[PDB]
């Protein structure tokens, strides 16, 4: 019986085909009878001006809605008709299109994609349905607290550069985008270099090529075409947002020191060192038994209602911390132990912890990549931020070589002395000041 | 082309330890340059006290 | 290439414990064990012990403590999961290929030597509380669990949760006394994905020979039919109307499931008007205003509930829950069109297929499968017998709806919502 | 009973403590010997020689 490490060198080698266009084609065979394909693009919230803001994300609301070959709901009739599942997202920096379908509909999948990505009809009448649509969105995202201290996150950490703007945009944006606006985002945006056709399932990659030839040629081969941006880097700024809230019934709080970006290869460490603190729910089993310190004690003194690490990415820049809901009584505390976990990892990671981290993110990366639809969106994703396709026995490498020195070395480059970002929504009076936020992030004893 | 500051930070300042290794390294060498110009400030103010002390030693 | 599959092996023990398992040469390994063990088998002397026992997982046991289970598979980045429904209980244990035998140990210990000490069994019932009020969040969870209550007399009837009053008051003897009657080799089944089935056929003959508990697969779930109305105020009505449909593994179980799509599941398409789902067109003409609507589709060993779920304002509740079962009773009277029971049929197979992709799906289905019949189905079987369903066979699922004594359950502001009586 | 605190665990925190540690030490003696005037050491450092004669 295999190994772990036999296990890794058994998936298969991601094949990756450039056309004429400009336009990358790649794929993971399998013998799966399903499969999930897409387009993902170079595309968000970050590329955009605050005139644009929110422009994505409208065109989100009208590329299954017509084309100019199937109108009005024809692309919906041809799916559904199949069996098949069409889903969309726009974060920030990455858009995506893409079908779960049968293998066998793996022809008419690329057919309607290429139909949706290039020959989006964006009707008059249907820009103004969805306008509507988008505003009783923002209504609903409004009451998600959660999504809410995120955008404010964002909105404070990167203050004066793109990112410091939501997906969703303003609601002024929403009433005054015209049609004109979203052609010249889709003009400027949607070009072949700039966009990567990513199948996962039971597929040859040849049968992926014909087709990327049969239906995306002609997006860039004679025009590509003079004003272009590449992305200016988001200088991040050491700030706190208070939206004090005393109605409502729980208190979230974000936190974030400047992460790296997607490039950067003590990601990895960090993510062993964020699987250490973990997350937490009160609905885990194990109160007092849990591994994670901050687990441990929020479930005991019932600190806690939920809290979780993240390193999101960006180009050049990142948001490493912690969000975390509790009481209006239990925010001090929270913090303290936060902080007291930060610190001890910084100076004093010993090193049966980091083989935990190391073994959490191991069984989450395979847990993760599990399915058509998660493979096929880490092909779509990893060749717009990393070029390859990084296959999971280098991805071990990077783990393997992470010990406790490995962690205290990482972890203070990122957090030790250092200015975080500060969102607090809710029953925030107990929220420490600034200042003594700002004093966490040291120790006087080292 | 890193500045001054920045070096005295990553070299000195991180570390609590060496912070308050560079306090009190900083205030045995302070208390030396100090007090030799706080007294040569002071002397060269009043030269009547016991500069004049070569008249009375040394005949002795 | 990849490497070409290795196909599932299957054994029946003399005793009745099944053994299933795939190598899919894979870096982490899936171990399930599956027990007819879910709240059916609760009477009216021991609502909510299967809950109870759904969140005594990380209990100590004779040969592991609650630290060292917690620990112990932390450390190796497992995974120890138990998800119920109404027959099974499913315990899962999630780690990498060379971590097998410690999560194995520990999947035994929890499953057939749990000692379910008197102060962890005090400590653990204020989560009952917890649990209950965060799935109680969702409507839908209230509502399906009056709709079975409302449905029937008996074992169905029983609540996935536990009923309040219960809280604080089920005992270490039931929980030893439920694990005795129901964790019992004929009721249950060890699947395995990433292990060999030498292994797995060790583990079993080794570990899960038990048996002194009960005889199979229920009491027999006495459909009765009835309403339950909850009054809440909760801007949207959520309402959801049913009848006794067919058992699973039947072929008009297939039927049922053939007509939930003609008349329409989940959505397809990110923010669709939903075309081809008959249920949300019907409603769509003559109501205005935001709704939705789903076929709802529930088979059991011994019955099945069948109909559709409303969601709707206050006002409109009358109308949206009329003309969706209007729509049924068109195609109970005959007007369905080949075109229709083919892209159904198509969304059946493909939902299957896709339902079958991830190795927590997969093992799911082989789980269910070995303990409602016996037996492994494979992918292209699942899809012969869906396709021998006749257009006859979904009008006759339809007109089963229409003229059975009906079930219902609703929660909202209910003055505009109708009484089975009014439909 | 102080066996507790005995394993590779422990150990490791000991490594990880030992230079600030030592550097305590180090402000701590460098401090006492700048307080008293401390004669012994303060003849032997190159600059501060006021006391000559």
């Amino acid at each position: 019986t295999a190994t772990y490490a036999q296990a890794l060198q058994s998936v298969p080698e991601t094949q990756v085909s450039q056309l004429d266009n400009g336009l990358r084609v790649a794929s993971e065979q399998s013998s799966q009878p399903t499969c999930t394909v897409g387009v993902w693009i170079d595309a968000g919230s970050r590329y955009e001006s605050e005139k644009n803001n929110g422009a994505g994300y409208f065109v989100e609301h009208l590329a299954f809605k017509g084309t100019k070959n199937r109108p009005g709901n024809a692309l919906e009739k041809e799916v559904e008709s199949m069996g098949a599942h069409l889903n969309a997202y726009s974060t920030r920096e990455h858009t995506a299109y893409y079908i779960k379908a049968l293998s066998k509909d793996l022809p008419k999948a690329v057919e309607l994609l290429a139909d949706i990505v290039q020959n989006c009809s964006l009707e008059d009448s249907q820009i103004e349905k969805e306008r509507d649509v988008i505003l009783q969105e923002l209504q609903e995202n409004d009451t998600s607290m959660r999504d809410v201290v995120f955008n404010y996150l964002h909105a404070t950490a990167f203050q004066g550069t793109p990112l410091a703007q939501s997906v969703e945009g303003p609601s002024e944006n929403v009433r005054k985008l015209s049609r004109a606006d979203l052609t010249e985002y889709l003009s400027r945006h949607y070009k072949a270099p700039r966009m990567v056709l990513a199948a996962a399932g039971g597929l040859e990659h040849r049968q992926l090529l014909d087709l990327a030839q049969k239906h995306f040629s002609g997006l860039s081969g004679t025009y590509d075409e003079d004003a272009v941006p590449t992305l200016s880097p988001c200088r991040f700024t050491g700030s706190q947002i208070c939206h004090r809230e005393d109605g409502l019934p729980l208190a979230h709080v974000a936190i974030a020191v400047e992460g790296p970006g997607w490039a950067h290869p003590d990601n990895v460490a960090l993510q062993v060192a964020n699987a250490i603190i973990g997350h937490y729910d009160c609905t885990y089993g194990g109160g007092a038994h849990l591994s994670s310190p901050l687990a441990s004690i929020a479930a005991t003194n019932k600190l806690c209602q939920s809290f979780q690490t993240f390193n999101i990415c960006y180009a050049d820049t990142g948001l490493l911390g912690a969000h975390f809901v509790c009481d209006h009584m239990s925010i001090d505390d929270m913090m303290f132990v936060l902080q007291g976990q930060w610190m001890r990892l910084c100076t004093s990671a010993t090193e049966s912890e980091v083989l935990r981290g190391k073994n959490l993110l191991r069984n989450a990366l395979v847990s993760h990549l599990d399915g058509t639809t998660p493979v096929c969106e880490d092909i779509g994703r990893s060749l717009l931020t990393y070029g390859r396709r990084i296959p999971l026995a280098e991805w071990e490498s990077r783990i393997a070589e992470v010990d406790a020195r490995v962690v205290r070395e990482v972890c203070s480059k990122y957090f030790y002395d250092q200015c975080p970002a500060v969102a607090g929504f809710g029953p925030i009076e107990q929220l420490p000041d600034y200042n003594r936020i700002r004093s966490g992030m040291f120790w006087l004893r080292f | 082309a890193p500045t001054l500051t920045a070096r005295l930070y990553s070299l000195l300042f991180r570390r609590t330890s060496t912070f308050a290794l560079t306090i009190v390294v900083g205030a045995l060498f302070f208390e030396r340059a100090f007090d030799q110009g706080a007294d040569a400030i002071y002397e060269h103010i009043n030269e009547g006290k016991l500069w004049k002390h070569i008249k009375h030693k040394y005949e002795n | 290439v990849p490497p070409h599959p290795q196909d599932l092996e299957f054994t029946r023990l003399p005793n009745g414990l099944v053994i299933a398992s795939l190598e899919n040469y894979a870096p982490a390994s899936r171990i399930g064990l599956f027990i007819k063990a879910g709240s059916r088998y609760e009477n009216s002397n021991n609502l909510g012990t299967s809950h109870l026992l759904r969140l005594a997982s990380s209990l100590t046991t004779k040969g592991a403590s609650s630290f060292k289970i917690t620990r112990g598979i932390e450390a190796v980045g497992g995974k120890l999961s138990v998800t119920s429904t109404r027959e099974n209980m499913a315990y899962t244990v999630e780690c990498l290929r060379d971590d097998v035998d410690i999560l194995m140990e520990f999947l035994l210990n929890v499953t057939t030597a749990p000692e379910f000490r008197r102060w962890e069994v005090a400590a653990l019932q204020p989560q009952l509380r917890i649990d209950k009020a965060v799935a109680l969040q969702n409507p839908q969870a209230h509502v399906i669990e009056n709709l079975h209550a409302a449905a029937y007399r008996n074992a169905l009837a029983n609540s996935l949760y536990c009923p309040d009053y219960r809280i604080g008051k089920v005992t270490p003897v039931e929980l030893h006394d439920y694990v005795q009657n129901h964790f019992t080799s004929a009721r249950m089944a060890l699947i395995g994905l990433g292990v060999s089935h030498p292994v797995l056929k060790q583990v079993a003959e080794q570990f899960l020979n038990i048996r002194g508990g009960l005889g199979l697969s229920g009491a027999k779930a006495k459909y009765h039919g009835g309403e339950i109305r909850e009054q809440n105020g909760d801007s949207l009505v959520h309402a959801a109307l049913v009848a006794e449909s067919a058992a699973i593994g039947s072929a008009e179980a297939n039927a049922f499931s053939v007509l939930q799509h003609v008349l329409g599941a989940g959505p397809h398409v990110k923010r669709g008007s939903n075309a081809t789902s008959s249920l949300y067109q019907a409603v769509a003409k003559g109501v205005h205003q935001p709704f939705d609507v789903s076929a709802f589709n529930a088979s059991y060993s011994d019955s099945g509930l069948f109909g559709f779920y409303t969601i709707s304002q206050a006002a409109s509740a009358g109308d949206v829950i009329k003309a969706a079962y209007n729509q049924v009773k068109t195609i109970a009277q005959g007007n369905l069109s080949n075109p229709d029971v083919q892209a159904a049929k198509n969304k059946l197979k493909a939902g299957y297929l896709m339902s079958v992709e991830s190795s927590e799906g997969f093992l799911d289905e082989v789980g269910s499968q070995a303990l409602a019949a016996g037996s492994y189905t494979p992918p292209s079987t699942v899809l012969q017998q869906i396709d021998a369903v006749a257009d006859a066979d979904v009008i006759n699922a339809a007109k089963k709806f229409v003229s059975g004594r009906k079930s219902m359950a609703a929660s909202g502001n209910l003055g505009h919502t109708p009484f089975i009586d009014e439909l | 009973m102080l066996t507790r605190f005995l394993g590779p665990r422990y150990r490791q925190l000991a490594r990880n403590w030992v230079p600030t540690a030592s550097l305590w030490g180090a402000v701590g003696a460098v401090g006492l010997v700048w307080a008293t005037d401390w004669r012994l050491i303060l003849d032997w450092v190159p600059y501060i020689n006021g006391k000559f004669k």
